[PDB]
């Protein structure tokens, strides 16, 4: 979904993969709904 | 843009007449006028692709000249041509992809791809076919500022918006009067329902108003109208405005009374609809408000006064829902619809090569967040876009 | 009539065939038509509108013959061409404005406005391009006395009709048994309901029979049917038979059986078909049939035995219900379609200057109530004004 | 294959173009091209008929030729001419009806009757006067093995099938967890509905994903996603796996969250849509994934509280439900449409000489049944009957 | 159109060059111009007035051509030239005046004069020394379909509207909170308040947000913004939103903290500012949003610590807030400023003569109701009037 349609660039792409903070805060930051969507179903997914 | 259309037509003219054994005056012209497409463009360099992951192609052009001097068709002769044409659309796809996902802010028709930018030279403007379909036929006149008009049929105008309002509120939720409504697509459902059945306010019939404002002018539209909700006729368990609370709603239908529909425009009213149902016709709009009244019966027979206990706990409530579809129109802006694949290719194309959003389209294309902020310069990028992506879909569909 | 059409395609290939650039020989044909259609202009002199509040207008044709040009025309000529073209477009937009709203009971097939009877002197007769559209063709196939064709996508042919039959009916109103249909725009939904659920019907089975007719005959048509109506299948307050009261209704629907529908002309059975679910075919008919079984649950689980006891005190009541979509058709008549606009069009020029609208025709152009009282006169007139009304689209969006 | 469009395109170019009035320029061409046409059928004898109740008609070619004097076209001339063209178009329905009706167990790509089969012979090739339709189009660049494309309106693609899963199941039906599920048409309903309302369940979470193929291979889907289900929310009365039972459903809707949707392609992830609703796109796919989470309220209110009791009985069973409907597409194969009549043609003309049932088409030409279980062969086919369809249809009305 | 501007540069030129003593090459292309429209303009005849209180004026042309062999002027040329300079100056005012009442429900952006009309003729074309002004230039380029531009200084954009918001009320106003906010002229002052100055909130922080959508995107854009609102800082006497009593103010001010500037473009953010004053810049904005967090302070001396007394009773009230001015501006339309008289020429011109109210321009030229639903044919009919405004102002004074 990301990469179709929001064409983050191939360094960001990369730090994605690892799972590099920078990139997800700053996503966050620019409000993708898609990166808020999925950190949302993980704290959902969170029943104690 | 226009020697875009003269090229594709040139190609599509060629793929469907010129096969071997027809008569030569039934396809000469066409081949007089190909020859000098060919003449013209060879000797110049077309350099496709450079932004994003998209491939960068070059083009060089020196086809020869397809002979004129024969009277009937030969093998070979189409076999060069299907050669050469097979070089062609290729090209000419590649060259409308790479215009696709451009944009700008300032200037939104303008050319924005290298090759189109050293294309509309002058000196390529001496090939240029005709103006036969519709949307660079629109395209053109609109470059000349006389009416302008794409047909729809389903012209899906609205967002989604799934909103409701309340009239009159409690807190436990048990004696709501107010509305509710779901607009997208092409498709109204908008309905006003009640609990109380009008047991406390004057003559026993209740009224609703409710209004749906459209962001461009259509034109001479056909609408269905249906009295129902055909989308809010089920027990329902809605979230409250904080989504703190849910309220449970269960439903019965009645007529909707004193049905008035009214076509504004400009702060004024335009047309008016009063107890017509079915099919109808509308001149010139841009709102719709739909003001409604629900009635209590006068007189209930034994199966009726469970239905409506004078008293104040309620279990099933009262509602009247209208149904509206607007079939087809035309638009003086260029919209999408259900019934054509321009929306699909440019999403497609802009899906495919990881393109980089660029600061003015939306992301994704997507066409409801476009809808909900109509803009003028977004809009004639839209109109740009999408005559391209009529253009490639005539040659590689 | 004739000279309407070819007019109005020779305008649209002005419009749309002179830009520049092309061979002079792409066009030769094409300004020959026009010195042709001119020289027989100069000369004509014509006053038309003023029916209704439409203004007076004066044609003067005194224009030269269109320049001849060398290899390749140049803009001078495209703008002094296009300068009569936009005053020939206005002259046609009023024609066909000025033709649109008149009426007679008697002959009409044939022009009625005095300018067009103008146009209707041999010295027109010269002026004549083609007919490439359907309907100008199915003009002159009815002034040739043969079969014609029109091919609808959802084609409305229906009157708006909300009506039900009792078979079953108490001055009280809680052992109902009969069938309720709602015939609208281009559906019909059938609902055969029982309060008993056939207790005392022999075979546990109910039978139902309902029947449309239309007002026209069509031809070879494409209908989906859908086993469970979509419209009556949840709970309702009904009317009274007198107009005077109200009932309840809580329906329970089933898979439906024995559903057997006919298409049908006088008396002959043309087609029919058993239990067959999805689109079907029908090659020609002008009515409706649809016969069901209702059929008492032959066994019963736990939670349904309290759907149906073998008392009289019932709290749902079971229902059969079918819906008929008719998806595409063929007619040799002229109705209103979807896809275009002939009957929007018509309307919004009828409307948007008051025009007192005629004798015949329903007040304010309600279609329903105009098909209902459609008449072999009302269907001629209808289709000499979608005439010209698919004329007036050619040239003005 | 090509040679019968060329003929038929002729034909139509005479019932439009020959019309008292024309300049003789403006069809010169036109008329040598039939001139040459009729030359090439002198020469050559044809028999047709021979199953069903198609009768046999022997056809001879002695005709006589056309004037290329007329400068002004006369009435004489028309006449003349319609007298070949009632010949003409008789002969080239006959040779409709006649190969409609054939089949082959493979190798469908060439027509079987006699007619066509001399038809395509080397003597005939010189009438090859355009390719303007479309089919005509794909058929061709099909014989030059190529990628091709076919514009489908709300095509019916998907196989029918009314079924449902259970997942958790009791014999006496009075807890069971499962999903429904509805494919017809171009419209998908799916809904998933729990009864201990997932108050048992992991989480408080219910899964389901649901996988619906496709036969075919799609391209540029524009789909409508909604999220109702509006067939499956409503009592029903539904046959068990048991074949032997009845079970009952009653229904309450809850909003169906992340709903998430996979289009894939032969098993690749292509498009993947996540909590997004209204229009949508997807480019290349064959097969649809549909994973949605049904989820228990945490907030309640009273009315809702005493529904959704911390019991195992239960009244009331909750349902989530979703809309898909494909709106247009184009595709690589042949397929049925909501938007042209060729499958009703070629069904009409099957029925109506009594053709008794080929080695080839399933029974009947229930669309259904043809599509459900698709093969290579049975597309070969259907494609010959809808490109000879389409050509019927330009003629005879 | 274009002509009417040219003519009135034309006698602008004249105006201010043609005077005594100066070489005839220096006026050469003057000159050469005036000719070239005597020849233009004899032979025929002009009327106007009627409409209003205009009077119907005739006017004709008959002054013979201007002489050219001279080596210096004398002001006998001079007076020679002027005596025909005043006719035509005043044929210049009155038809633009005669436009400028002129105003119609469609087709706005053309011209409505017959004059006017007569003047878009072929004959008319040959008429143009130069186009070089701001406003002509704007039309033509919305004339060529490229990205228009209007400067500005000081623009009045924000309509009127001066109204408070409560998010808290008591009937007797013993315990608040809410805003005041004034948008006047071209700055914005908004300023947020409460009584318990936040000691009840959590962390002791209260938050205000308020919003202001434009009619029309700007862009490039200087904005300056200073933290106070002086125009809300003095005790009030207010009334209240039902309308029988009032209410008091007796506010203290300190200063807003996290302060938050938000220009955001179609729900996009483009500029952002916080913890900054003074001048900031926006490029491409159309919204603006202002939240800004009211912190009770953290330690204060006895002085102040009698101002918010932690009980219940409250004898001073807290604020802050801000103010945004707009000194210039570049935008797609047509605005008011403060530093044109074309919105005041116009005004006056149509109260000088009396012009009865039409239905596109609202009754008094109130900006406030012109700026409130701006809307297409508005926006054209303005920059009509606008333009034919400057056309009039070089020459009128």
């Amino acid at each position: 979904n990301l990469n179709d349609n929001y064409g983050i660039s191939r360094q960001q792409a990369f730090n994605l993969l690892r799972s590099d903070p920078r990139v997800l805060r700053e996503f966050i930051n620019q409000d993708n709904p898609i990166i808020r969507n999925r950190i949302e179903q993980l704290i959902m997914q969170c029943r104690l | 843009m226009d020697v875009l259309y003269s090229l594709s037509k040139t190609l599509k003219d060629a793929r469907d007449k010129i096969v071997e054994g027809t008569l030569y005056s039934n396809v000469s012209d066409l081949i007089q006028q190909f020859n000098q497409m060919i003449i013209t463009m060879n000797g110049n360099e077309f350099q496709t692709g450079g932004i994003g992951n998209l491939p960068i192609r070059n083009w060089n052009f020196n086809f020869g000249l397809l002979g004129t001097t024969l009277l009937n068709l030969d093998a070979n002769y189409v076999e060069t041509a299907r050669n050469t044409i097979d070089y062609f659309v290729d090209f000419v796809d590649n060259v409308c992809m790479d215009e696709m996902v451009r944009e700008s802010q300032r200037n939104g028709i303008a050319p924005q791809s290298d090759s189109l930018r050293k294309l509309s030279a002058i000196k390529f403007k001496r090939i240029n076919f005709d103006n036969s379909s519709e949307y660079i036929e629109n395209w053109n006149l609109q470059n000349r500022r006389q009416r302008t008009g794409f047909t729809f049929h389903k012209p899906n105008i609205f967002p989604y918006s799934a909103s409701f309002t309340l009239n009159r509120s409690q807190p436990a939720h048990d004696n709501l009067m107010g509305t509710m409504w779901l607009n997208a697509g092409s498709e109204i459902q908008v309905a006003g329902f009640d609990y109380s059945c009008a047991i406390n306010a004057p003559a026993n019939i209740q009224q609703f108003e409710h209004i749906v404002p459209l962001r461009r002018v259509l034109t001479t539209a056909t609408i269905t109208l249906l009295p129902d909700a055909e989308r809010f006729s089920f027990p329902r368990v809605i979230n409250s405005a904080d989504g703190a609370t849910t309220w449970f709603f269960n439903p019965v239908i009645l007529r909707p009374n004193n049905v008035e529909v009214e076509f504004l425009l400009n702060g004024q009213i335009i047309n008016t609809y009063q107890a017509r149902f079915g099919t109808i016709v509308a001149r010139n709009f841009d709102t719709i408000r739909l003001s409604f009244q629900l009635m209590r019966p006068p007189n209930m027979t034994p199966a009726v006064a469970v239905l409506f206990p004078n008293a104040q706990p309620f279990e099933h409530h009262a509602t009247v829902g209208l149904t509206l579809r607007i079939e087809s129109a035309v638009c003086e802006s260029v919209l999408a619809d259900a019934s054509e694949t321009l929306l699909a290719n440019v999403t497609s194309v802009r899906q495919e090569y990881a393109i980089p959003v660029g600061p003015v389209f939306p992301p994704g294309m997507n066409w409801t967040d476009l809808i909900t902020n109509y803009s003028p310069s977004r809009e004639d990028n839209l109109q740009r876009v999408f005559t391209v992506a009529s253009i490639r879909s005539m040659l590689i569909k």
